[PDB]
């Protein structure tokens, strides 16, 4: 199948430069140009520019000066690059394929790379169980969940029982704290039955900081 | 550049209406329209190409329309997945530009919320500060009120909340009130409660617990 | 009203 993976969100310092390789499988660079698309809180959606199959370059007018788009052919590799990023860089970016190889129909996306530019530093999160109890348990259903707290940037993933559990899963948006850092709870309600007898972890990556905590979630003593 | 203009910014409908999005541009631009849709923590999905023609894997549902400057992406019987974000795109035009989007939101009836409460864990005590989460759980219409109470003290500007985007199968919403103290504080009080406040409500629900 | 980074969706 086509599919076009990125490379991990992160933070990226101003006036420093931004990198996102692509990876491509299900067809050549050889044969299809790819896109890339950014999409910001202030402008949307927003086409940066494209490498096409024979290797030249489009280049978006207001980003011509720095912006650079480069392949590896023969490891279906794009490399995305800009330069002197300001805050308001900030945002998803995309790399994208078209139906047709000279065409700007978007059939295909990567899965977004989000980009936090920015003087701070990172910072992985700390995890906490939110125990379930007689207190978050009604009509059989208990609620449990995971507090998510502290770290920068955006994003952080957050899964349960290694993606086994998905049904009656809310991770909630993160918040921006008075520290300039995020927070984010996740939660799920499952049988209180099920309590003494299924195991339930949130799974925790948050990617900028390479920081990945598997919180076993239990009703307190 | 073109300039693509979507109306209204947000559409609010019932579950088998019809609904449809207007993409008008600054300039005449043949049928050189694309449409797609996005969903929460997605990327964006191709649904029309070219103002009309079809996409491979796209429900029956989606149609589009429209020649010159005003352009129309239609959906016949409207689902709760179809709970998303929709933009135009032009590319008659070089650069190929997007509109700003259209929000759709679906309407259904009105659900209570389940609450629960939860306690600070002994683990973030040790870190020195306390977070006591309310959770509002499968909730409709989006509209509630929290309001903390420690020890009869209404509690003011020391929390923060969190509301889910619409459930793409029944269409709720939850929602996540959560008051952060220091430990200090935390240890010098007893009572901590929340109390509910939404339309599918016959009077307030309060949840609370006593510290220890 | 704006983009959203965090659900990528449109506010309000």
């Amino acid at each position: 199948q086509v599919q076009l993976k990125q490379s991990g969100p992160g933070l990226v310092q101003p006036s420093q430069s931004l990198s996102i390789t692509c990876t491509v499988s299900g067809f050549s660079l050889t044969n299809y140009g790819v896109h890339w698309v950014r999409q910001s809180p202030g402008k949307g959606l927003e086409w940066l520019g494209v490498i096409w199959s024979g290797g030249n370059t489009d280049y978006n007018t207001p980003f011509t000066s720095r912006l650079s788009i480069n392949k590896d052919n023969s490891k279906s590799q794009v490399f995305f690059k800009m330069n002197s990023l300001q805050s308001n860089d900030t945002a998803i970016y995309y790399c994208a394929r078209a139906l047709t190889y000279y065409d700007y129909e978007f059939a295909y996306w990567g899965q977004g790379t989000l980009v936090t530019v920015s003087a701070a530093s990172t910072k992985g999160p700390s995890v906490f169980p939110l125990a379930p109890s007689s207190k978050s348990t009604s009509g059989g259903t208990a609620a449990l969940g995971c507090l998510v707290k502290d770290y920068f940037p955006e994003p952080v993933t957050v899964s349960w029982n290694s993606g086994a559990l998905t049904s009656g899963v809310h991770t909630f948006p993160a918040v921006l704290q008075s520290s300039g850092l995020y927070s984010l709870s996740s939660v799920v309600t499952v049988p209180s039955s099920s309590l003494g007898t299924q195991t339930y972890i949130c799974n925790v990556n948050h990617k900028p900081s390479n920081t990945k905590v598997d919180k076993r979630v239990e009703p307190k003593s | 550049d073109i300039l693509l203009t979507q109306s209204p910014v947000i559409l609010s409908v019932s579950p088998g209406e019809r609904v449809s999005f207007s993409c008008r541009a600054s300039q005449s631009i043949g049928t050189n329209i694309h449409w797609y849709q996005q969903r929460t923590n997605g990327s964006p999905r191709l649904l029309i190409k070219y103002a009309s023609e079809s996409i491979s894997g796209i429900p029956s549902r989606f149609s589009g329309s429209g020649s010159g400057t005003d352009f129309t992406l239609s959906i016949n019987s409207v689902e709760s997945e179809d709970i998303a974000d929709y933009y135009c795109q032009q590319n008659n035009n070089w650069p190929t530009t997007f509109g700003a989007g259209t929000k759709l939101e679906l309407k259904r009836t009105v659900a209570a919320p389940s609450v629960f409460i939860f306690p600070p864990s002994d683990e973030q005590l040790k870190s020195g500060t306390a977070s006591v989460v309310c959770l509002l759980n499968n909730f409709y219409p989006r509209e509630a009120k929290v309001q903390w109470k420690v020890d009869n003290a209404l509690q003011s500007g020391n929390s923060q909340e969190s509301v889910t985007e619409q459930d793409s199968k029944d269409s709720t919403y939850s929602l996540s009130s959560t008051l952060t103290l220091s430990k200090a504080d935390y240890e010098k009080h007893k009572v901590y409660a929340c109390e509910v406040t939404h339309q599918g409500l016959s009077s307030p629900v309060t949840k609370s617990f006593n510290r220890g | 009203c704006q983009f959203d980074l965090s659900t990528r969706r449109l506010k309000c």
